Order: structure tokens, then sequence, then C-alpha cells
């Protein structure tokens, strides 16, 4: 009964929901139509949606991610071995109860991850995601010792976009090109990025580029941190140092032009290390080493 | 050893604080955020109370309030807070009077004058005192001393130049002198009552004065007899020396860690300094005494209370302390 035009549904909203927040819901209202009983009828088509939006996936792994997650909590629901209904009505519950637990999740996050920041601290934001920025706003909330430098960053205008929301706050912020981070070493005390996506070693998919930064503050021996919610999870990992499912360009050499038609060609979406990062900043209680791992294990089993 | 009573000496030196004193008492200002009696107390559990005992005078009405709030006030202290009530003005003599009267000394009882805050261990001490003690029967009070700054300078109102000896630890003569304030008195007085009997004269000058007293049951009786003794170290002292009562020792601990009383005002602010660094080996805000207090320890000798708020893009130098639910604003210095 639909999920591409649902998705599509969700572009100028956000801010207050969450897109793969809004998928699993999508989802779970697909569910709840084909009767979750009869198990041959709804998984099947289950997969075949999921097949759908990832043909109509342009570059996005989270959506996948949230789903198989999905998958295995209704694998996992069954495990009662007893009436087929309060099962049901379980499952029927848990999609806006989804919705629900993100708002408590970032209230847990608000309390244990402001006792971070020291005494005259200046921090670094790299890429959009709502987490980190919800982290800066309960931080000036709590009126702490604080600085905030903005990265130019270039898929749409991002950076931009960060800055001018930024703005709105009331803080002191300085716009940096993607060229010029490598400089700025000894001032930025903390190194903070969003994550779009977290794999089984610890390594972070996200955006337009990480890993460079990571590999810098590796150099400079500066604290790199990763920062999101509890649903970007893939059983994924990568064979070279950065390699993707991708929809856009994995490096071409453009053809022989004059007039200039096309020419921005290239990586788009990056992977960096599980060395690299020192701190990992989850809802779930306190966890950074490996501990993404072990959740996998618990999840899948095999 | 065990199950010692402590007198404190409070409500004595007013009108020496000029401008402050009149309607507060002296003691219960704040020394960094937080009372000066408190400071005291802790001390004295430190060395080993059994039972407090306060003068008060001077708005005592207050005081009682304060007791009554103060932490010590309920059943699980060691020592319980009773306060002597007197009439108004009186000199340390009389107040000894007044104590012998009432009537609770027993053995060796200590005698606390003003407030001191101070890290040496007194078990030690104590130790010392009770060995001491033991070698003599007319044995009669301990005083505290502690190494000056090299030279001295910032000292005029209380300069005492100590002639000491290193066998006994005992005092030979006690004089105060008005000499680097003003250039009248430049001077040295040496008594000759003990010359063929010490031998090792060491004269000296640079030692801070503390006024903690442990003090036998003999003392009180003694301030009985003679009444003339309104003070404690200008006349009784020098009396004591001098053999009054024959034969009879006297103590001078002698300690190279920091240990100074409050007396004037720049005074007051040299200790606050100290308190602020590392002077002071375990006596520091971030362990909460007051169990209200909520302090924290940060880099370079800065003390942040918790709900302390301060504005971005404020430039501060060396060993600063904020209290609690404090609103500063920004380009302060």
């Amino acid at each position: 009964f639909n999920i591409t035009e649902t998705y599509l549904r969700f572009l100028e909203e956000d801010t207050e929901m969450t897109m793969p927040i809004a998928a699993i819901e999508a989802l779970v209202t697909l569910l709840r139509i084909k009767t979750p009983e009869t198990a041959a009828e709804m998984i099947n088509t289950i997969k075949s949606s999921t097949e759908e939006l990832i043909k109509s996936i342009p570059n996005s792994v989270s959506l996948r991610a949230g789903c198989d997650i999905f998958m295995r909590f209704v694998l996992r629901n069954l495990h009662l071995y007893g009436d087929w209904e309060n099962c049901k009505q379980h499952l029927i519950e848990n999609g806006q109860l989804f919705v629900s637990r993100a708002k408590k999740s970032r209230n847990k996050i608000a309390e244990i991850g402001v006792d971070f920041i020291a005494d005259d601290d200046i921090i670094l934001v790299h890429g959009y995601s709502r987490a980190v920025f919800s982290l800066l706003n309960h931080a000036a909330n709590k009126f702490i010792r604080f600085r905030c430098v903005v990265t130019e960053s270039r898929p749409s205008k991002q950076g931009n976009q960060l800055y001018t929301l930024l703005e709105q706050k009331g803080i002191p912020v300085t716009l940096i090109v993607d060229s010029a981070v490598g400089a700025v070493i000894d001032k930025v005390d903390k190194v903070f990025v969003g994550a779009e996506g977290v794999a089984e070693s610890g390594g972070i998919i996200n955006l337009v580029g990480t890993y460079s930064v990571g590999v810098l503050a590796h150099n400079a021996r500066k604290p790199f941190y990763v920062v999101t919610e509890s649903h970007k999870f893939v059983r994924m990992f990568p064979l070279s140092s950065d390699d993707l499912p991708m929809a856009g360009p994995p490096l071409d050499f453009t053809r022989r032009t004059d007039d200039l038609e096309d020419a921005l060609r290239g990586p788009t979406i990056d992977y960096t290390a599980q060395e690299y990062i020192t701190a990992l900043i989850t809802d779930l209680g306190v966890l950074t080493p490996s501990a993404v791992s072990e959740e996998l294990i618990k999840m899948w089993y095999d | 050893e065990d199950r010692l009573q402590a007198v404190v000496l409070t409500d004595s030196y007013e009108t020496r604080f000029m401008p402050l004193t009149a309607v507060k008492p002296r003691c219960l200002l704040p020394l960094a955020n937080v009372p000066l009696i408190e400071y005291t107390l802790e001390f004295l559990a430190k060395a080993g109370v059994h039972e407090v005992f306060l003068i008060c005078s001077s708005h005592a009405n207050q005081i009682n309030d304060y007791i009554e709030n103060s932490k010590w006030n309920l059943p699980w202290s060691p020592f319980k807070i009773t306060t002597i009530m007197s009439p108004e003005a009186r000199c340390t003599g009389d107040v000894m009077r007044d104590l012998d009267n009432r009537g609770i000394i027993t053995g060796d009882f200590i005698l606390v004058s003003g407030d001191v805050l101070t890290n040496i261990d007194f078990s030690k001490m104590l130790e010392f005192h009770k060995k001491m003690h033991l070698q003599d029967k007319d044995h009669i009070s301990t005083m505290c001393l502690s190494k000056a700054s090299t030279y001295p300078k910032t000292r005029t109102i209380e300069p005492a130049a100590f002639v000491l000896d290193k066998s006994t630890s005992r005092c030979i003569y006690y004089q105060d002198l008005p000499l680097p304030s003003s250039r009248e008195k430049t001077s040295i007085q040496i008594d000759p009552e003990l010359l063929d009997n010490v031998d090792e004269f060491v004269i000296r000058n640079d030692l801070i004065d503390c006024r903690i007293d442990i003090c036998t049951s003999h003392v009180p009786l003694i301030f009985q007899e003679n009444f003339d003794y309104q003070s404690l170290r200008t006349d009784f002292v020098k009396g004591v020396i001098s053999s009054d009562i024959l034969g009879k020792h006297i103590y001078a601990y002698l300690t190279d860690e920091y240990a100074v009383r409050v007396e004037s005002w720049q005074t007051y602010d040299t200790i606050s300094q100290d308190f602020l660094g590392r002077w002071c080996y375990p006596l520091v805000l971030d362990s909460n005494i007051q169990d209200d207090q909520t302090y924290s320890y940060e880099s370079r000798h800065i003390y942040k209370e918790k709900d302390v708020v301060l504005a971005q893009s404020c430039k501060i130098g060396k060993c600063t302390a904020i209290g609690s639910g404090t609103k500063i604003g920004e380009g302060t210095k």
C-alpha cells in the first residue's frame, strides 16, 4: 500500500520528526494492513517494499538499516510462543511507540552529555545531524563556557545552513572552508562529527568529508567525537579505505569538453576507521569502544 | 589519652576590625563564602574533641540560632554545643574566672583563642605534650609556633621575638615591637634569670602566632590565684618565666609547615590567598564540609560551585573562586 510516496511526503517537515523514524512509522502502518498473523503473506510483502525503497533510494543506507532493525524486532517479538493476538497488538503499537522513544532518548542524552564540556573549550561541529545540534543547544541552555566553529560543506550548501541555524541562537561563529580545516589544530579543543550510519567495527558513514578530518585529528592528537541516537545500525563492513553502495559517480574522468556540461563527478559519501574515534555519544547509557558490534551480535545471533 | 573537652575564646577581638563587628558577631562572618566557625570546628574534630564550649556575649542570640541550625546540634555528633553566657565586655582573666566558677575543667583541656585553620596533624602534638608532662610534675601549657617566610616585613602588629632552647623547646623571653611601622623602638631585651641553666641560647624573630593552647588543670586555678593577669600572652608567659610559681615548665612546639591565626585585614587576605592555593595539605573547598556546599575543582587554581554562570569571552588571570548562583556578563578581567 505504497511507501515511496510516504517517503517523499517528508522533505520540508523534519526538525521535529526524523526521516528514518518516519520511514519506520510508514513500515509499521504498511504491516498493520496485510495481517501480521500470516507470516507468508506479510514478510514477503515487507521484503518487496524494502526492495522497492532501495530501488527508489539515491544516496542513503540508513533507511535500510532501520528497516532491517524493525524486521529483527518483529522476529524477536514472537519468542513468547503463546497466543498470536497479543503479540500482533504489541507489534501494531510499536510504530508510534518508536516515534515516542526518540524524545526520551534525546532527554537521556541531554543530561549525561552535558557533563563533557570543560572550561574554555572551542568546539568544531561537522555534518547535519539533529542530535549534535540538540546537544549544542542544550549545552547553551546549561550555561557552559563554549565556542562553535562552522565548516563549509558542499553537497547542496549544508555548512551555510548550519551556520544560519547557529546564528538564530546567539553564539559567535566563524566559517572555515574544508581545505582550510587542516591549519586549525591548537585553538579547537574537541572535534565533533555527526553520523548517518554506524557499522560493525565502529566505522562511520556520513557526508562530503570525515575520513580526512579523522586523519587530521589523529595527527594532532585531538579527540574525535561521534554523536548519534539509536537507529543507525548496519551489518556492513567496507572492503577498501572508502567503499559504499552508490547511485552517483565513483571517480569518473569526464570526456573532452569545451562548453562545460559534466565535471562535478567524484566521491560524495566517506567512511572513517575505528582507530580515529576516541569517544562515542549514544542514549544507551554510556558506551564507546566496540559496543556496536556486541549490539549487532545480540540482534542477529548469526 | 582519650576524652578531651574544648573551650573556644570567641567574640574577643571585636573593634580590632575597625569598620565591621557592630551589628553581627565577629566569628559568624564568612572567610571564603562560608562562616569562620566551621573551619575551627573541623580543626577541633581533627584534633580530638568530645565536648564543645563557646564563649558568647556580643550578639549571642544570633550565635545560638546558628548553633541550632548547625550540623553538630543533631545527636550524631560526638561533641555537643553548650554556650557560656556572660555579662558584656570582660578580659580573658575574667572569662577564666567565670569558667572556674562553673567547673567543667578536667585533665588536659583545649583552649583556643580566636579562629585558627591549619593543616598539621594534632595527634603527634598531643602525644608529645603527654610525654613531656610525664617527665616532671609541674608542667603547664602548650604553645604552637611555625617557621616564617625567611625575613619578616609584613608583620607589625605581633612581631614577637622568641628566644628559644633546642633541647627542651622552652620560651625564654616575649616582647612586642612597632619597629617596621614606626621607627621609635627598633629594640631587643634579654633577662638574666635563666642564663646559667639553659646555655644553648638561640635568638629568633621569624615565628608566626597560632594561639592554640593545650592546657593542664593547673591553669584555671593559677588564673584564680593571680587576678592581675588579664591577658594570656604578654603578662602571663613573662610571669611564668620570671618564676611566679617556682620550678615550672612551658612548651613551644616547632613546625616547618604553615600555621597562622586570624588577626587583622591584610593578614586575613593573605590567609584567604593561601587557602585558595595549595598551601594547606587537606583543607580544600571541593570536599564540601557544610553539606549544602557544591564546590568543584578546575585547572589553574580555579574554584567553581554548582549553578555558576559565566559568559563567553572573559580573560581570567590566576586563582579565582566563584560562589553558587552567580551571573557574570561579558568583557571582564
